[PDB]
């Protein structure tokens, strides 16, 4: 056996050139394709902005076309889904993962044009769902229709390819290159054998959709949350209590996000126009509240900055906590088009100030900051619910530049996984696939 | 690094005052600034302390509107100011830079103090008295001499001898109070064939009350 | 709020003891810290987290505790050491300092060099006359000065005041002020100051005669 | 399709038994590693104030710098092959091979040689680091544990062993991520999947982080303040400064076995003429370490000077070679301890060369040599040990330049890309591969 | 944020000068900072630029310590030297933060100026006299007052009405050189209803000489 | 160093028009940069990096070129458009700028306002006598003004002053200023302003006699 190793061993990193030089325009690809589709989610946004100044005196008659404007383009995304590409509604990440195991199809020259426009329009008109889900997805198939087109063969350039996509694609959403390789090994990569997923391949293509990002949204943060304070020793005690609150709440979430997609389908039944009409409905709810109550709706990414730097009051905090969950489920459970990951963002980001705001004033002798807390909590959900800590950590990590919160935020992160373990809940883009395949299955 | 507080001094019981810190050698925010204080011949005590962004302000347990502590990084500048001043208000202020090691706070780095005297009395400048050895004097190796400073307010004045250059062999009482006003005196031993020979004198300067005095101490004629 | 009372409120030491102080609290402190101030200057951070020394500390210098009893420690207490070094807790809010732990070198017997004064030509031209006593650099700091005027003794209007413990010795000085009217002044001859301290059984006595 | 959805359902689950084991794990990685660094201080300590007592004799005092050095080394380098031959070194392609399970674990040995020996080498001030000593040390801490405990299995055997070597890097370089990549990007067996838990890792590396902070709070090992940002017009200079490190990167590999070689010979392989050429090594080090300090020594001390722009374009060519030499010298030769460190301050020397030929040729992109310095830390990393993502990570967790993010992985991917297409192999795994072919010849 | 450059005025030629610029409402470090200068009536010229840590300073080309580039990021403060000054060196002198898009650099926000004038002839106040309607004046709607501001060498002055509350209808007139000597005027309109019932009044700086005037317009007896 | 000429050094629209600068470059250049400077103003960062706008600037403003040739349009110019535009470029160093496109505009036509004034008391309490005339907004610039001394004209001794066009309104504004000696004015009665104007065939004149 030894014998193989020394020659296992000595032929370690080694890429074929081809493959690398694919994963370069993967990502290019990827890149231009996550900017195009950040420009349209604004410009849609823009004109539903100012068409809410052409009705800007009755009252009446501008929550109506906000709500109608929001509920127009939810319905074009949905339908786009329903009609024409299945697989591309809600997230699609674990859609990707199935891909990995060779477990599902990647439909590219369908999902492409379908999650782009379809996303297009859900985020568009405001509805509270991130750009990781279209993104991500989009990147694999970007992947895929480069293997095909190219003819490449081989099971790792197949599986090389596909993850490179995906990690261009997340890289390209949140700004956050080593976000984007962690993430495929740590959450995607065929987690129960080694598969040929070169590194050094997916790296490439990160790099290549993160300057194309940066080609264009260069000068200016997503989250621009300053330089807090550090975080004494004596203080780390409270991080671990964070996480342990984050660790069980984690589960639970997925339950809701599991059970709510259930009670969802039932509304419609399966059928093409009950969706497309509850799609347009919690669409114009959206841009209803994206205008009464701009922190119930949206990304969530605007209300990060401002609970970090603890401008809401505990009371404002627990309502865009609830109203939050709401429409989060609501979202996304209902099967639009758009990732989870951002909204948990700003879900954990919430919770966690209203822990530190409670923390401050029951301990004036660690002279607090609450917005630390809220930085401990920003990638907390998603380490409960995805089980993706040491993603989430460096996702946050690079968007808000407090690496002194390293300590309070592994803690946290590694302590809210640690308790969404023992409280019995998976991960949240695993029950999904899961959910997927035993469908598929027990239908034949 | 230093901090150097000022603005304290005389004010009238039912007043008010604005001490203020200034910061140098260091990032001034960053920092939380704390101010403690020193009753005459008594301990420590703390004021209160103001975060970088002045978002947190915390105070010992007192009254409403009793001490306000504001900050302004603008300046690198730590302000009190001081309402409805009592007697109990009358000490040396302390400016401090707050830090930590394991995470328990504590008082990095002092200034070097403000007195604040609260009193109805008013200024006056000091008398100031040559004391020379009588006809009595039994001049051994050593000559002592001395300046009696008295009826002056508030704290502080300040003795030298011969401008300073006199340094050895002084000493200078603490300052003392009554009916209000303050005396003290200062000793100066010197070699007896220093003196009368040479000339001894006592510098005296009592800012408050605009005054600088050059007592010349002459031999009992 | 924790009260920290630190136990010896005085005390002496020649320098070659190692040096002890005690910091109690009322309830239970942790990691507490220690400051000085010779007669005259700003408190210096000195020790921390109960046993931490500052940057610049010499080394003579340990700290330690726990609960509600710490202590601080000079070895081979220098003499540049008679300060008063503060202990301070905030490990619950707000912090509270303790006495201050005061500090004194040490020095043998030291008998009082005493001058005394007979009002300034000035101070006449005023009404009033001080007669100044001066009891210089004397060890231990107990001393009793006595007034007597045309040799009887005086209680009213003398006023005392001693200097903290010295730099360049460890000794004490001490001044006493007999304060009359002009008037009251003139209508007697001999003025005495009479110091009595352990150095002597036959108290040091200075005087003049306005003869 | 039946078994993922069983399999699927059961990701992420860690038998509570080990978790718990990874805690105590890292806490006594990271005292360990906190007492070894104590250690090493204390002695090269002694070490400055002993050329105090002969500060007046220049001849004299040359010479009790190079015995204390001698003298030291000698002590570690005996005490290797004496009582524990696989403690010499790094050690880390020794602990990669236990996961392989192709290399004993001797715990009972390795720790008192390693930490002892490198104590030593290190002290003398030879130019090794402390990755070396604390990544072994933390393998065998975890293989420790696992006897002591009768844990059994094929995951608490990789895990508990995986965590150790991770909260031993941590430690190393107050890196928790840095110590969490290093397992699962140049450890993790690399050619199956292995029962590595990840979750488990993070445990120890927090424990050991923390113990670490418990004594080494406030003040970073690297202090090099915050630089200025990389415009994207300035990117391709960061692509050609990673070539130059991807065509070096093997170079440095040719020497550092071929040196390895080439002194064997030395001593033949005979304890004593070894222990004598350590003992010349060594003593060669404090001699430096006193007359030329950027020559010698761990190298933390000239990074932060040379991201500055404070060395003269001679002095960095100097030191560069310099330290190639006593790099090479001090690690061939088969002292224990690492060449992570000693790569560091390569790396970043030869980054700030480039920078300030690079500010001379462009003043219209307003440069600063010390982001070139940054990017270049990490990939001598990079290009000999082909663990790009751990030397990017590990940067950024010393030097907290996050605005260097694209300029810094274009330099290290761009430095790992030709480490390959130049063929040269993972330093760290041609080391194993060299063993394991004379174990087996 | 804003840049408020400062030192300009009268220099003799051969002489030397030291502009500042104070920088306020940004991190002051981060930022490499530049002089631009505009000569009277002529383009813009770079002069150089200093690095944050002042290690790198580049100048336009031009002789050895003609110009020197300095700052002093304590004070947030950019400083220019000018030596041997000629009649060249007549302009005004911009202060500029530096930064950049894709990279290419650029010259991000900009101070208002200091004004620079080279020349033998000697510096002087202006006299300031009000221009009121003569008895025969036909108010209409509105009414047209003015001040003459006279003989101020050098420029620049600066010319208000009410402290600047009065910003409509303004004309200030460029200056001319007669003689070694200059001087301006400035009109206002006003409503009738306004004047004279309510106070018009001219403010007038002349920063070279630190000369303040306010001259209120007053109508003919 | 590269020299940039802009292509009109001086140039004249109707708002409405699609106007047209030019930026050429001697050796080539990359992403160059345009700052407005409207009057009596410091410039400001307009368009960079060739095409981006600043935050603020209109969207009727566009950048565009490569090369040596660039250009800074202006899709339907405004009054307000009215400013000396500087290009830069900063892609070889030094840094070098443009001479300037003057951008000029063509508005209807609009007739002075004229106001005569006579010397101030103050002055005339100095030997001085300014008469000062202000012709106020007017369009276009060529006007013509001619003093009248009792009847007579004057030349010596008369300066004016034109504003730059007017940022809003695209009017122009003259000062005249007749200045004699106290003596020299009290020897005539009547001062007079007469404005020449496009907007008019018979001269706009206002005066005021002593008496
Ligand atoms: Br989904
Ligand atoms: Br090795």
């Amino acid at each position: 056996r030894r014998r193989q190793l020394i020659r296992q061993l000595l032929e370690r990193d080694k890429t074929p050139l081809a493959i690398l030089f694919m994963a370069a325009v993967v990502g290019t690809l990827v890149g231009l394709a996550a900017v195009a589709f950040d420009k349209g989610v604004a410009w849609l946004q823009n004109q539903r902005m100012g068409a809410l100044v052409h009705t800007a005196d009755n009252y009446p008659l501008l929550l109506t076309v906000a709500f109608l404007c929001s509920a127009v383009l939810a319905m074009f995304g949905y339908f786009l889904v329903r009609k024409y590409a299945p697989e591309a509604g809600g997230s699609g990440i674990p859609e990707i993962e199935g891909a990995l195991e060779d477990q599902r199809p990647v439909r590219w020259w369908r999902v492409l044009p379908v999650k782009f426009f379809g996303g297009l329009g859900t985020l568009g008109g405001g509805m509270v769902l991130g750009r990781e889900g279209p993104t991500v997805q989009i990147g694999g198939n970007i992947g895929r229709m480069v293997l095909d087109i190219f003819r490449l063969k081989g099971d790792e350039a197949r599986h090389t390819l596909l993850a490179t996509g995906a990690a261009a694609g997340l890289a390209a959403a949140f700004n956050a290159p080593l976000a984007g390789i962690l993430f495929i090994i740590e959450v995607m990569r065929p987690q129960f054998r080694y598969t040929l997923i070169s590194i050094k391949a997916v790296f490439i293509g990160v790099i290549m959709s993160t300057i194309m990002y940066r080609i264009f949204n260069h000068e200016v943060a997503l989250i621009d949350v300053g330089k807090l304070s550090d975080a004494p020793l004596n203080t780390l005690w409270l991080y671990l209590i964070l996480g342990i609150i984050f660790g069980i709440f984690g589960p639970i979430f997925n339950k809701w996000v599991l059970g709510m997609q259930d009670l969802l389908h039932r509304v419609h039944g399966g059928n093409i126009t009950k969706w497309v009409l509850m799609g347009g409905a919690i669409g114009g709810l959206c841009g209803l509240l994206g205008f009464v109550a701009p922190a119930t709706s949206g990304g969530g990414f605007n209300l990060i900055p401002i609970a970090t730097a603890g401008n809401f009051s505990m009371g404002m905090l627990v309502f865009i906590f609830v109203a939050r969950v709401i429409t989060t489920l609501l979202c996304f459970s209902s099967g639009a088009p758009g990732g989870i990951f951002a909204p948990m963002l700003a879900l954990g980001t919430v919770l966690g100030t209203a822990f530190g705001m409670v923390a401050v004033e029951l301990f004036p002798q660690y002279h607090l900051e609450a917005g630390t807390f809220a930085i401990a909590g920003m990638g907390a959900l998603l380490a409960a619910s995805i089980r993706a800590p040491l993603t989430g950590i460096i996702l946050v990590l690079e968007m808000t530049d407090n690496y002194q919160l390293i300590l309070p935020m592994i803690i946290t992160g590694l302590g809210a996984t640690l308790l969404a373990q023992f409280t019995g809940g998976k991960p949240l883009y695993s029950a999904i696939l899961a959910r997927t395949l035993a469908k598929q299955e027990a239908e034949q | 690094v230093r901090l150097l507080e000022s603005g304290g001094g005389l004010v009238q019981p039912g007043g008010s005052l604005k001490l203020s810190c200034a910061a140098s050698g260091f990032d001034y925010s960053r920092y939380w600034m704390s101010w403690v204080r020193q009753a005459p011949g008594k301990g420590l005590k703390w004021i209160g302390e103001i975060n970088p962004v002045s978002s947190t302000i915390n105070y010992t347990p007192s009254l409403k509107d009793k001490f306000i502590i504001s900050r302004d990084n603008a300046k690198d500048t730590l302000y009190l100011q001081i309402s409805k001043v009592r007697s109990e208000d009358t000490a040396l202020y302390y400016c401090a830079r707050l830090y930590y090691g394991y995470g328990y706070w504590y008082f990095d780095v002092w200034g070097a103090g403000t007195t604040v005297t609260v009193s109805s009395a008013k200024t006056t400048p000091p008398s100031v008295y040559p004391l020379a050895p009588g006809s009595a004097a039994a001049a051994a190796s050593m000559v002592t001499l001395g300046c009696l400073v008295k009826g002056y307010f508030p704290e502080p004045v300040t003795v030298t001898w011969n401008s300073g250059s006199l340094a050895a062999g002084v000493h200078t009482f603490p300052a003392v109070l009554q009916a209000a006003l303050y005396t003290l005196s200062s000793s100066v031993t010197v070699p007896s064939s220093s003196w009368p020979s040479e000339t001894v004198t006592c510098n005296v300067a009592h800012p408050a009350s605009s005054t600088k005095v050059d007592k010349k101490i002459v031999p009992r004629a | 709020d924790i009260v920290l009372t630190q136990s010896p409120a005085i005390m002496s030491a020649a320098p070659g003891d190692k040096v002890t102080m005690t910091c109690s609290a009322s309830s239970s402190v942790s990691y507490i810290h220690w400051y000085q101030q010779k007669s005259g200057t700003s408190p210096k951070r000195w020790i921390y987290d109960t046993s931490k020394l500052t940057s610049g500390v010499p080394v003579r210098f340990s700290g330690s505790g726990s609960g509600t009893s710490y202590s601080l420690t000079i070895n081979t207490m220098e003499a540049e050491d008679a300060a008063t070094y503060y202990c301070q807790q905030w490990s619950s809010h707000p912090q509270t300092f303790g006495g201050g732990t005061k500090l004194e070198i040490l020095r043998a017997d030291a008998a009082p060099t005493v001058s005394i004064f007979p009002p300034s030509s000035e101070q006449l031209t005023s009404g009033g006359a001080s007669v100044v006593c001066f009891l210089n650099n004397f060890y231990p700091k107990d001393i009793n000065v006595k007034w007597k005027i045309d040799g009887s003794e005086r209680q009213n209007g003398v006023l005392n005041s001693w200097t903290d413990q010295d730099s360049k010795d460890s000794t004490y000085s001490m001044s006493s002020t007999l304060t009359l009217t002009k008037d009251e002044y003139e209508r007697h001859n001999s003025y005495t100051c009479e110091a009595t301290h352990k150095t002597s059984t036959s108290p040091i006595v200075k005087s003049f005669n306005r003869a």
